[PDB]
C-alpha cells in the first residue's frame, strides 16, 4: 500500500553503484545487488571465502606515460586484502575495513567528495561502523520537498590508502571510490521534479521486486511521511 | 608532492627497528 | 602529410563540449562548432550582430524545492548580456566578457574546476584575454609521452558572476561552465593508451571533416614533434 | 552563506 | 616522476 516501504522489507536488496577514480579519472563503474552487500577489492584472487559481493578495482594499466603515479595506485590496490566491506541492515548502512588500507569516508555530493569539512570518519577494522541512516535522510528529504532545506546527500565517498583530502584537490588522491545506493538518487530526483508541478512523475527505486511508480508530489510526500513514521530514531 | 600511504603492516620506520646484524 | 597539422589549418573548426552546472548539478551539455567560436548567453539575446555561436544556458526552472537558490542563478543568467565569448585564433584560445557578469577562469581537471591555486585569471571586458595556448600544451603532451610529465590540462572552467571558489567547494557556485575542446581530450587519451603498447590506436581529432586516425605511438610522437616545430613560441 | 554577486552596471 |  505504501510502495516506499518496500525499501525496508525483509529480504529486500538495494542496488549500489560503485564508481572508482584513480587520480581524478573515472576508471571503473559497476552496479551490485547482494544481500551481504559488497567488498571493494584489488585482485580477483587471494580472498575468495568472505561474505559480500567482490567488486574488483581494475589494474591501473602499464603505460610509459604515468607509470610512476600508477605504481602507487597498484600498490594501494594490492593492500586491499579482504577489502572494504559495505552492507545494509534495516535502515542503516555499515562499513568495515578488512584489509590493510586505512580508509576514510564521508557522505557528500555526487560530483565532489570533499566539501571541506573533512571526513565523517575512518572505516573501522575490528568492528563495523555505521556510515548511513535512512531515517534522517528521509526527514531531510521531506524538508527538501517543502523547500525548507537543501537536497539530502547520499553519495558515500571512500578515500583508500591515504588521508582524507581536506582542503586538498580530491583529484590528487590515488584511489577514490563513490558508492551510490541508487534508490536514494531516485528519491531525490523524484522530489526535485515533483516540486515543479502536481503532474505525475515516474520513480524507479532500483530495488528488488519494485516496478516503476507514477506519483504526484502530493502522493509522494504522503508516502514519505508514512514511511518516516515507521522508522527508528 | 608524493603521496604518503596510510597502510598498516608496512613495518616500523628504520629508526624504530632493532638492528640484529 | 602530418594529420595533426589539420588542427591549425585555416578554415577548420574545433568541437567544444560545453557543460554547465547550477550549484554543482549538471543542467546542460552541448557540443559546439563555429568558426567564430561560441558565446555563453542567458537568453536575453539581445543583439544578433555579434559573432559566435550563441550557447543558451537553460532556465533554472521553477520548483518548490530550491526556489531561493535558483532565483540567484536566474539573476546571473539575466545579467549575461552579450555573454561570455570564447573563440580560437590559430593555436590560441581567447575569451572576452561581453556582458556585465564578472567571470573568472582556469585550465583545470575534467572533474574538478578548482585545483586549489586560484583562478588563472579574470575574463576581460574590453579586450581579448588568452585562456589557452596549444604550443606549450603540445610540448607538455610530448613530455607526457616520454613519461617525465603529468598529462597536460585542457578543461576550461568558467565561474560566472561570483569570485573564483578558491578554498571553497565549487558545487556552491551558482553558475560554473566547463568547456572542453575535445581534440585536446582526444590527444591526451591517445598518448595515455599509446604508452601501453607499440600497436596502433585510434585517435579522433573532433574537428571539421575529421575522421579517426590509426597510429602507433612512434608515429604519433613523430607527428606531435613535427606539429610543435610548426607552432609559435614567445 | 549567501552568494556575493559580481555584476557591474545595474 | 611529476606529482603535479
Amino acid at each position: 500500500e505504501n510502495p516506499l516501504k518496500r525499501l525496508l522489507v525483509p529480504g529486500e536488496e538495494w542496488e549500489f553503484e560503485v564508481t572508482a577514480f584513480y587520480r581524478g579519472r573515472q576508471v571503473f563503474q559497476q552496479t551490485i545487488s547482494c544481500p551481504e552487500g559488497l567488498r571493494l577489492v584489488g585482485s580477483e584472487v587471494g580472498d575468495r571465502t568472505l561474505p559480500g559481493w567482490p567488486v574488483t578495482l581494475p589494474d591501473p594499466g602499464m603505460s610509459l606515460t604515468d607509470r610512476g603515479v600508477m605504481s602507487y595506485v597498484r600498490h594501494v590496490l594490492s593492500c586491499l586484502g579482504g577489502g572494504l566491506a559495505l552492507w545494509r541492515a534495516g535502515q542503516w548502512l555499515w562499513a568495515q575495513r578488512l584489509g590493510h588500507c586505512h580508509t576514510y569516508w564521508a557522505v557528500s555530493e555526487e560530483l565532489l567528495p570533499n566539501s571541506g569539512h573533512g571526513p565523517d570518519g575512518e572505516v573501522p577494522k575490528d568492528k563495523e561502523g555505521g556510515v548511513f541512516d535512512l531515517g534522517p535522510f528521509i526527514v531531510d528529504l521531506i524538508t527538501f520537498t517543502e523547500g525548507s532545506g537543501r537536497s539530502p546527500r547520499y553519495a558515500l565517498w571512500f578515500c583508500v590508502g591515504e588521508s582524507w583530502p581536506q582542503d586538498q584537490p580530491w583529484t590528487k588522491r590515488l584511489v577514490m571510490v563513490k558508492v551510490v545506493p541508487t534508490c536514494l538518487r531516485a528519491l531525490v530526483e523524484m522530489a526535485r521534479v515533483g516540486g515543479a508541478s502536481s503532474l505525475e512523475n515516474t520513480v524507479d527505486l532500483h530495488i528488488s521486486n519494485s516496478h516503476p511508480l507514477s506519483l504526484t508530489s502530493d502522493q509522494y510526500k504522503a508516502y514519505l511521511q508514512d514511511l518516516v513514521e515507521g522508522m527508528d530514531f | 608532492q608524493e603521496p604518503e600511504l596510510l597502510i598498516s603492516g608496512m613495518e616500523k620506520p628504520l629508526p624504530l627497528r632493532t638492528d640484529w646484524s
